[PDB]
């Protein structure tokens, strides 16, 4: 019945600004929240509990607002220890609900994708399946559109897609999407293209390649 | 809602603060606490258990006679050896016949006899020894709307229990049994259990184990022949009358004695304290009837929209103008669009009127009790 | 120092039942209420329920019908033993201490939490990695990678040059394929005078299958 | 020579004349009579068993429950009720429970419930009134050569009992028991028999009759009932063989009756007679067919065979000194023949303290045995 | 006033036990020793054994094998038991008061006596007597008679000219024939002139097989 | 193995003669023995009790002597009560036995018999058998001898002889001889006879019958 609701998904910020993230309650649940920090292969660590009091370790920039069915997590200078995954969970009704989670990513300047196209080996072919990687290297932010063509047609299916975690050097995401067709479907075509729109390119990008060439 | 119904039943009332409860517990009653700004609960003790038990000792009640041998001699020769002398497995037994021409001896004179028989039991009785400090209390904590059940043993006596919704208490009891069970023996016949004085199991004048000791105790021999007490299964029965029986072989065990706890209410709280009181429509789901205490319980149904709302009871006087009676069940509450709600009332002697809802489309019911 | 350790098995068979074990180390497990919490991606973190030695165990209404937790004084562990078993259970299963007041932190707040127990829910039968060159094409820095394709279950370990190559490998995470099997590509960012005179091999390790495949990446 | 052999065994001699002898009876013991001019007998108390008693109670030691019928109301409503609660086949009993919403009932309170369970009795015992008027006692009377049984009970005591080739006997006794038969109970299990007390046997707690024909009175001592549920006894087989330790059985179930007492008795020997007093003397050679042993009492038994025509005629035995001169010995078996040639005789002789020779036949061809008696 | 009956039945196959009682009316049964003597041409009277309400029974070593003999004080009767019956148990059996001394005359002497039974052993079958008649030959008186020949058990009633005939009547004893039947034979002397104008019809009445055959004898 | 022997087995005397019945016992038994009176179908009636003693309604006529192993039973003067069967038996050793016994007949005056030869009927011829029957009516003594001719041929098998108890009228017995042929074996002869020899006749005489005539 109770529904834990916490805005926003996904927060940019640099280190030393001031973040604020809110948790919402569908009921009253008066001053009982706790708030948790979560890094990429490490378990939850509790940083605020009883919706304000903080927990023995956990440093004074770290606060606690909130009581009833609106809630406030501030940090009031960011440090790049500070970059998680951030969770807010209820205790006042059963069961223990978790939030949507809020995570707190490195504020970069826009750079564009170095886009590189790859297209299946030979080795691949002989099994009788043929993959298609479009590399998307180094670029920020994370919101990067790709699209796929056979042969000047949009392909919807067969497509995968997967993001790389922001990089501890640059601060800059990677995105790799593979396109899986048969081989009477790979050798059946000829221009394949990959198309790719993001904030940092003027018009969307296409590298291409023709089956058989150079 | 567990005690209501239950003929055995205590009410306690918390300190003027709240904070803790004293309670005493026992098998068949049923405990309702009620504190200020705590929720009303219903505490029984279901089960009380020995876990760890040693064994003492194990008789023979039921027994059979196999493999019968005799070996005779005639006077002035020597006495009569048989290889099941020297065996645990029977029992042997020594004495002197008129021996003669007649029974097919040469001289005349008390003759040397001895006779073996194989004891074999089917029957076994068993005795294990108790102690106070291991013994499992069971204690079933039920809100006022199936609980939480928790465990109590004189190692462990103070027990966190948690609540859902409602928080949790501390559930601290000391063990106060009014028998002493370095004079008592747990015996165990079939199925059935029972607590007999430690002595009297000692003093049974049956074969024994720590190979039988003292198998004379149901084999008796007939010089001229080996008879068998049969099965004393009836005639423990008998001795068994006023013996209290822990286990039944349904599964229920309990022992005589009290359970004292001191409830720690610090940490409960009422589910939907927060909750706004509700503006529609209520009706009876069940006709409001008086228990054995003379508290009043009724079921109501509601009809509005603001739920998960308060339910606005009041037991008014005849004139229906001031509060004359107090609520049992702590802050009810009306979950859903018409989800019926279970409440414990204590309405005053005579003629009262229950108010249920708010305004002019609220349900009003009249009550009279007796004394 | 009090330390939770998560028990397998991490591959359990659609309709089948899961049983995970919980060691609690380093301090008595009769004294704290401990409870199974499980993560995935598109569900996040979901409160299985608690349970504790003395104290009945309490589940969630989504768990409750097919869920049993259970604290063993003797063997000091918390066995987990979730029934009918479907593709959704598919989660990484932690194990935490629940607060009280008096044990803990404060009332139903994790402070200490498992190393966590990845578990996988498919048919899927145990296959090696295929691995595939991904050939770089005629700025200045040219990219080539590797595609760990078809392979079951996770995880995966890719390296360049037996350790040497770290800067500008990039290894994505694996994708789930229609045939249940995963989907993997580690791309490096070398400089184009590098190519023909450095040579580029990919270390792929996949432990499940006990299989070590070493592939050569060089231009067609 | 039934007595021979057996160690509780008693010599009576007659009186200087003869015609009677005073004798007491018991089980175990034996008695060997002697009298002047009459035969050797052996008396011995076979068998005391009651013939006509009278059925006073049954009780039921085994017990099972059929047919469990449970009747159940809720509060305000009238009480339970049952057709087996005016049946006596039927145990029945009253209680209230504690009735609610939770128990199926619209009101809360004492609700009254009723259990009946059908008993049924697989094993009884039986007790019979036991009086000294209704006992017959059987004494067996054996010659020196499986004798003659005779029955005495109070209504006949004495008997003539006739014995062949010897005349016949009569056999006066008096029954003198040392129990009070009035505070005495003749009680019956399965095939054996005890005597126990009036009063132990009517406070037992078990279900009772008060004819035997195959409704029990008090069901409530063996069947008991829970707060619904109903359990039984069990066999009480094995709780009476605990309480009949001390008290002794008549009937083992096989054939021995027995009754603790002593029969005195006072047989009239006018009539009785020597088989072939009027044989002449063997003269014929003898021969030992066993060799002479002495019983627990001193005396010597012996077996010797005929081999002369003479037969039927009398053995001539003679218990001589050291030097053989003078007779110093006497002879238990009244005149003991050899019926025909190659015949066995079987004779008890009384050899004295010290050294003595046993002369057996007529002449030089009789046969001489050498005995020592100690003492 | 002491009276002895002996109750049957008179006729026993061959291998079965026979079984007869001795009724003992007008005095008390506990008190006397009681005997069973048997009577048979060729063996005379011979002694099987006594018995006694209180005292055990003994019997005579040609029978004590097959033979037993109870005392039964509530039915007041003596029981004679016999097995493994043969033809030469075919005898009268007398049930006799044996003496003592101070009951019945003197020691072992048999003064009260009773009507005894007669018993008959064979596996033979209950026949009708097939009646002939002995036709008178052509000094001063003639004989004629009826030939009672194959009937099966004993015994026999006939009579001449329904009682009426009595004087020189002559009817001889049953003989036991090869085919295990009896033949018997009833003459009359009667004179030469009574021939022709008196007739003369023998009554043989025959009760085990329920037969009347009147014979009318004429030359 | 006591045996008891009485002599004579039959005895033939007048009313009113002393009479002299011996028994006889092959070892010792002393004044232990009884006598005995038996008439034909009439159960026994003991007499004298230990050996001498008399039994009370018993006549002054009859006396018991006798002492170990020879005894005597005497009847003074005869009377016609006193004809039956007498007995004698011991009871000093068991099993209890019981003397041959001596029938006392009525002395009368030597009787021829008058012979009568019946032939067989017609209805037995039907059957398939064939009895010839001999009457012997009224004769003394019982010492009688009957001889059967098929045809001149004697006859040993097939016959049997039955006698009569001596008459209360006239104190004389009757014999009948009865040859039994089968109907085959009857037709295959002529002339059947019956001979008589008897103390009273001169010669025997003989008694015959043609077949079908
Ligand atoms: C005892 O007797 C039983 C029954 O005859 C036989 O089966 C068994 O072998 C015997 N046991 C011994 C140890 O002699
Ligand atoms: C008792 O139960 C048996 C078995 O079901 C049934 O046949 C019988 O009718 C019952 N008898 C009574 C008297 O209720």
């Amino acid at each position: 019945e109770l529904q834990m609701t916490q805005s926003p998904s996904s927060l940019s910020a640099s280190v030393g600004d001031r973040v604020t993230i809110t948790c919402r309650a569908s009921q009253d649940i008066s001053i009982r929240l706790n708030w948790y920090q979560q890094k990429p292969g490490k378990a939850p660590k509790l940083l605020i509990y009883d919706a304000s009091t903080l927990e023995s370790g956990v440093p004074s920039r770290f606060s606690g607002s909130g009581s009833g069915t609106d809630f406030t997590l501030t940090i009031s200078s960011l440090q790049p220890e500070d970059f998680a995954t951030y969770y807010c969970q209820q205790f006042n009704s059963y069961p223990l609900t978790f939030g949507g989670g809020t995570k707190v990513e490195i504020k970069r300047t826009v750079a564009a994708p170095s886009v590189f196209i790859f297209p299946p080996s030979d080795e691949q072919l002989k099994s009788g399946t043929a993959s298609v990687a479009c590399l998307l290297n180094n670029f920020y932010p994370r919101e990067a559109k790709v699209q796929w063509k056979v042969d000047n047609a949009l392909q919807s299916g067969n497509s995968q897609e997967s993001v790389t975690e922001q990089d501890s050097k640059d601060n800059t995401y990677s995105l790799s999407s593979t396109l899986t067709l048969s081989k009477a479907d790979y050798e059946k075509h000829k221009v394949y293209a990959c198309e790719v729109t993001h904030q940092g390119l003027s018009s969307p990008v296409t590298k291409s390649f023709n089956r058989g060439e150079c | 809602m567990r005690c209501v119904g239950v003929g055995n039943r205590d009410f306690v009332e918390g300190v003027s603060g709240g904070a803790w409860v004293d309670l005493v517990l026992e098998h068949g009653g049923c405990v309702t606490t009620m504190a200020q700004g705590k929720p009303t609960l219903d505490f029984e003790l279901t089960k009380t258990t020995a876990k760890e038990v040693a064994l003492l000792r194990t008789y023979c009640i039921e027994a059979s006679i196999s493999n019968i041998t005799t070996a005779t001699r005639c006077p002035t020769q020597g006495e009569p050896y048989l290889k099941e002398e020297q065996d645990q497995q029977y029992i042997c037994r020594r004495d002197v016949v008129d021996r003669g021409w007649g029974n097919g001896c040469g001289l005349f004179g008390k003759g040397g006899v001895v006779t073996c028989a194989k004891f074999s039991c089917s029957g076994k009785i068993t005795g294990n020894l108790v102690q106070i400090e291991n013994l499992e209390y069971t204690v079933v904590v039920t809100v006022h709307n199936h609980g939480v059940t928790a465990m109590i043993t004189p190692r462990s006596p103070s027990v966190e229990v948690k609540l859902p919704d409602y928080g949790e208490l501390t559930l601290d009891c000391e063990p106060r049994s009014g028998i002493d069970f370095n004079e008592m023996i747990l015996m165990k016949m079939k199925k059935k259990t029972w607590l007999v004085h430690k002595q009297w199991f000692l003093d049974l004048p049956l074969p024994w184990t720590a190979h039988w000791n003292y198998k004379e105790r149901m084999v008796t021999f007939k010089v001229p022949d080996v008879t068998v007490l049969g099965s004393q299964e009836g005639a423990m029965h008998s001795a068994l009358a006023g013996a209290t029986e822990v286990d039944s072989g349904d599964g229920n065990h309990m022992f005589a004695g009290h359970l004292k706890c001191k409830v720690r209410m610090e940490k409960l709280r009422i589910k939907g304290m927060s909750y706004t009181m509700c503006s529609g429509k209520f009706s009876i789901d069940k006709e409001m009837a008086e228990t054995q205490h003379g508290t009043t319980v009724v079921k109501v149904k509601y009809e509005g929209a603001g739920a998960p709302c308060k339910v606005p009871i009041e037991i008014r006087d005849v004139n229906k103008e001031k509060v004359v009676g107090r609520i049992i069940s702590s802050t009810p509450l009306a979950e859903n669009t018409n989800s019926v709600t279970n409440i414990e009332l204590e309405p005053p002697f005579g003629d009262s009127y229950i108010v249920i809802g708010v305004g002019n489309s609220a349900l009003t019911l009249h009550w009279f009790r007796k004394g | 120092e009090v330390q939770l350790l998560e028990s397998g098995p991490g591959l359990v068979k659609p309709s089948e039942t899961l049983s995970l074990t919980c060691t609690v180390s380093g301090g008595s497990i009769s004294d704290f209420y401990w409870s199974w919490l499980r993560q995935s991606p598109g569900k996040g973190l979901e409160w299985i329920g608690y349970a504790h030695s003395r104290v009945s165990a309490y589940y969630n209404p989504s768990l409750k019908s097919r869920v049993t937790i259970s604290v063993d004084t003797s063997k000091n562990q918390i066995s987990l033993r979730l029934s009918a078993v479907t593709a959704a259970d598919t989660a990484l299963y932690y194990c935490a201490r629940q607060g009280t007041g008096t044990t803990g932190v404060s009332e139903d707040s994790f402070d200490l939490w498992g190393q966590g127990t990845k578990v996988i829910v498919s048919l899927a039968s145990t296959k090696g990695p295929s691995v595939f060159p991904l050939a770089p094409s005629s700025g200045g820095t040219a990219a080539l990678g590797c595609l760990v394709k078809d392979y079951f279950p996770e995880p995966v370990t890719v390296s360049w040059n037996s350790g040497a190559l770290t800067s500008g490998v990039h290894t994505f995470p694996a994708v789930l394929q229609s045939s249940g099997l995963y989907s993997l590509s580690s791309v490096v960012t070398v400089p184009s005078s590098s190519l023909g005179t450095q040579t580029y091999i990919c270390n792929v390790d996949h432990k499940p299958s006990n299989t070590k495949v070493d592939k050569k990446v060089e231009p067609k």
